[PDB]
């Protein structure tokens, strides 16, 4: 992750390295190499609570605003950077000490508008495979956790606790709109703090699997699972599925800024992505291990 | 006695005289008056007693199981289930099928009431029945071996008065058909039995202090004496004397410890809110260890007995209305919720102003703004409706979609229709008083206080918050108009209480600038 | 200028009142929560004279928020404090419900479940 530090004249890198090192770099003029700023070694045996076999790998985001940046070491272990030398010390917020009982991390993201480093982090606090739903039928959750940098504490507020039981990434939507996308394997749902759950469903797969309300997306039958997303400026998120087909979902707005509906169209297919990127307006990155990761160009229809 | 049940409907001395009246007149006179008790009292089993026994003298025999589909389900009382034996014994007895129907009558009590201390004699009727029944053979004989054993092991687990006893008779019994087998029969068994045989010890103190007979009264000395023993009596059947993980067994024994405090207090919101909530802590506690179809039991248990308050006894208490309704959206059955609201709309004479304000809060809450406002729609429509809900919805629209002139204009709605009410008006001040524009607050306040709207003798606290916002902003010159104009609108009565008064242009939250013995003798009061 | 007074003055609990509804005025949800968790668990205040600070709480988790923050608060501010409110659920349990002079029940009978006025 990247961020635009108090007054650097560069944008530093927030590497992230195995069993939990944070590496903060920048490029250097004169010399043509790096140069690292700040070195985080977090491979302590008491931040493990003695899970040896690390399987969550160490995550980078970073505050919209630049107040700080959150890594999940471990799965249980925030820790935060918090930003103004350009730094301040660390913290490791615990997670499993937190309200709610967190205790299984699906992903975790800076929300957009605020005052504070709001993360959103999806968890599933009782947990169950998809191969096992008549028992345990829908267990996701969230908290929105509000970082307080100085006194170094964290409200948990905003909390919902039976999304559908397979839902992967989380993704924040940008600050005219808010709020959160959260895509499940066979539903997308949109959350925000003020409006009530609107989230449709993708396959009829949704049936027997899911009690939360589900509308019926008409003229869509996919999933989404491995499917990598960013954000058109407002209102437009190009997902690219397994299987390499990128959709250009449409949030459909009202007049007061909420979410009503969801608009699909089947636009180009293309890579089998990895990753995802907005450039330059009009330009998107395929970050692929397995294709030819390549640069796209969309345009409006007329 | 009817001059003294129009003071105190509930009169239990005014009641008893119809009581004593009722067997010196016949059954044809007594029904009137029997029925106006039981329909008032329905969960006084002793009073439904009274009736059946009435009923049962004059051999109306229809009559009296038309009593037993009417009141044996709502009613948990000993001496019911016992008239209910006593009813199908007598009656059916002469039938053919009476050895299919009478034993399946003591099967339906043992279920229910069979819990109960004093159910002894309930165990034994039936031992007896089924060796009443006659059986020749000796496959015959052995089906009467296995349903006279089945009865003995399930009993010797329950707590109540003679469990030596019974044991006493399972050891004869056993010995009565084969006294070498019976030395490992009763030995399997002895240990569990010897659980049950300490419980129901400590059963016996939090039972022998209760009263068991009590007509449902609601509360106006010994009647709050009283629920301290069933709270005693909840909380010690919470506490697990049969000390055990399973929350099945845990729960139906606070719940039969909740059907019996509801016969004797069952006009309580608390003894009716404290039993769901125990299910709805049972819902989610089972609903992690596994359990699944049992955590939707309970939870659908949970708003049965919430159902049952709003139905039975405590038609017009709002209290458990709205704790089953917000169980039925901690439930998102969001569908079933606004016939809940609507249902106590229903209802002619409550203040449907409370309702209105969550019945709004739950629009909002659960399905957006649009359907709040379609719920404040019903609110104005209304007749019976007061300034609350125009108080409430203004603040909803402010808070949560985060609109001033939405909030403005709801405000300025009340304003035309409810100008006459200063609870009203203070909390359309505040409002405005927190808003940050001077220009904005003091129009309102000279509006109210000058278009006569509202009574200018009870807008004391008006011009009370007047002074604390001419403090905080404004000159000195724009205060002592005020005080010179406050003064002449209370000429009247504050005449000598200059001074005093003049404390709150002064004082802040607990600051006064005179100690509390000075301002005592000086006429200064506290809003 | 609030946040001066809070650094140095955290364990006066008429003071945290006057900068709770001052920030529950000032029309932001998130602010004024977390500052509420901020008075309610770093310890500068404490909890056993917090029960206004609790009881500011519900009045503002009933105007904003949803029904799941509300039932987590109920269990949590029955948790601290434990001691003196077992008994008192159902008394309680009105002002998660009153409105200024609105109670769900008569006063004879608020009278004997326990409820007081603060």
């Amino acid at each position: 992750a990247s961020v635009q530090l108090a007054g650097a004249k560069r944008d530093a890198l927030l590497l992230s390295f195995k069993d939990a090192k944070l590496s903060v770099v920048e490029y250097d003029p004169g010399t043509h190499d790096l140069k690292t700023l700040s070195l985080h070694y977090f491979e302590e045996p008491e931040l493990r609570d003695g899970f040896v076999q690390n399987v969550h790998t160490p995550r980078v985001r970073v505050d919209p605003d630049g107040r700080c940046a959150a890594m999940l070491v471990y799965g249980t272990r925030l820790v935060v950077l918090p930003f103004r030398s350009s730094f301040l010390p660390s913290y490791i917020i615990d997670v499993r000490a937190l309200d709610e009982k967190l205790l299984n991390i699906i992903d975790l993201q800076f929300l957009h508008g605020y005052y504070e480093p709001t993360l959103l982090i999806l968890f599933e606090p009782n947990q169950t495979w998809p191969g096992r739903v008549a028992v345990r039928q829908d267990t996701c959750s969230i908290v929105a956790i509000s970082l307080n940098i100085t006194q170094k504490v964290h409200p948990v507020i905003w909390s919902l606790t039976s999304l559908p039981f397979d839902c992967t990434q989380a993704l924040a939507v940008p600050k005219p709109i808010g709020g959160v996308v959260v895509f499940a394997v066979n539903s997308l749902l949109y959350l925000n703090q003020s409006v009530p759950p609107y989230g449709v469903a993708l396959n009829s797969l949704t049936t027997g699997t899911t009690a939360f309300p589900l509308r019926t997306q008409e003229g869509v039958r996919i999933t989404l699972d491995c499917a990598q997303a960013t954000f058109i400026s407002y209102d437009k998120m190009v997902i690219s599925l397994k299987g390499g087909e990128i959709y250009v979902l449409t949030l459909i707005t009202d007049g007061m800024r909420s979410v009503r509906a969801f608009h699909f169209d089947k636009a180009a297919a293309s890579v089998l992505t990895t990753s995802m990127v907005t450039m330059e307006p009009g330009y998107l990155f395929l970050g692929s291990r397995l294709g030819n990761s390549l640069l796209l160009k969309y345009t409006e229809k007329l | 006695a009817e001059k003294k049940l129009e003071e105190n409907p509930y009169d239990l001395d005014a009641w008893s005289i119809l009581i004593r009246e009722a067997q010196n007149q016949p059954i044809d006179k007594a029904r009137k008056t029997y029925e106006r008790l039981v329909a008032q009292f329905p969960s006084s089993g002793r009073f439904w007693k009274l009736y059946i026994e009435a009923e049962i003298k004059a051999k109306n025999y229809d009559k009296v199981e038309k009593l037993f589909q009417r009141c044996l389900m709502k009613v948990l009382h000993i001496d019911l289930w016992k008239c209910y034996l006593s009813y199908v014994r007598e009656t059916k007895g002469k039938l053919p099928s009476y050895k299919e129907k009478m034993a399946q009558a003591y099967d339906f009590a043992l279920d229910k009431i069979g819990m109960e201390i004093m159910s002894y004699q309930i165990w034994v009727d039936y031992i007896n029945f089924l060796k009443g029944v006659e059986a020749v053979g000796s496959y015959a004989e052995n089906q009467r071996i296995t349903a006279v054993r089945r009865v003995y092991q399930r009993g010797c687990v329950n707590p109540m008065i003679n469990i030596e006893q019974l044991w006493r008779d399972y050891n004869k019994y056993e010995e009565g058909i084969n006294i070498h087998l019976a030395k490992k029969m009763i030995e399997d068994r002895s240990r569990d039995y010897m659980n049950a045989r300490r419980v129901a010890k400590e059963y016996e103190t939090v039972m022998k202090g209760l009263d068991r007979n009590a007509p449902s009264v609601p509360p106006q000395p010994q009647e709050a004496q009283q629920v301290d023993m069933w709270k005693k009596y909840i909380q010690w059947e919470k506490s697990n004397p049969l000390r055990t993980e399973d929350q099945t067994l845990i729960t139906k024994r606070v719940m039969f410890a909740y059907e019996q405090c509801l016969l004797v207090l069952g006009h309580h919101p608390d003894i009716w809110y404290e039993a769901a909530q125990y299910l709805e802590q049972s819902s989610k506690l089972l609903a992690e260890k596994g359990d699944m179809n049992n955590a939707k039991l309970f939870s659908d248990e949970a708003a049965n007995i919430y159902e049952r308050a709003i139905s039975t006894l405590l038609k017009k208490n709002m209290l458990l209305y709205f704790a089953y309704a917000d169980y039925e959206e901690s439930r998102m059955k969001y569908e079933k919720v606004h016939s809940i609201y609507n249902r106590l709309l229903a209802i002619e004479d409550i203040d449907p102003t409370l309702v209105y304000i969550q019945y709004m809060k739950f629009a909002r809450r659960a399905e957006g703004i649009k359907s709040g406002r379609m719920i404040f729609k019903k609110a104005r429509e209304d007749t019976r409706t007061r300034h609350h809900v125009y108080v409430t919805a203004a603040l909803m629209e402010y808070y949560c979609s985060k609109d001033k002139s939405v909030a403005f204009k709801i405000f300025e709605l009340g304003l035309k229709k409810y100008g006459d009410i200063p609870e009203y008006v203070l909390a359309y001040i505040d409002y405005l008083s927190h808003l940050n524009e001077d220009n904005n607050t003091r129009v309102l306040f000279e509006r109210v206080l000058t278009s006569g709207s509202l009574p200018p003798e009870k807008s004391g606290e008006i011009w009370a918050r007047f002074l604390a916002f001419e403090s905080n902003i404004g000159d000195l010159a724009s205060i002592l108009k005020v005080e010179k104009r406050r003064f002449t609108a209370f000429k009247e009565e504050y005449e000598g209480k200059e001074t005093a008064l003049l404390v709150d242009r002064y004082k802040f939250m607990d600051l006064y600038p005179c100690s509390a013995s000075e301002l005592k003798a000086l006429g200064y009061k506290d809003v």
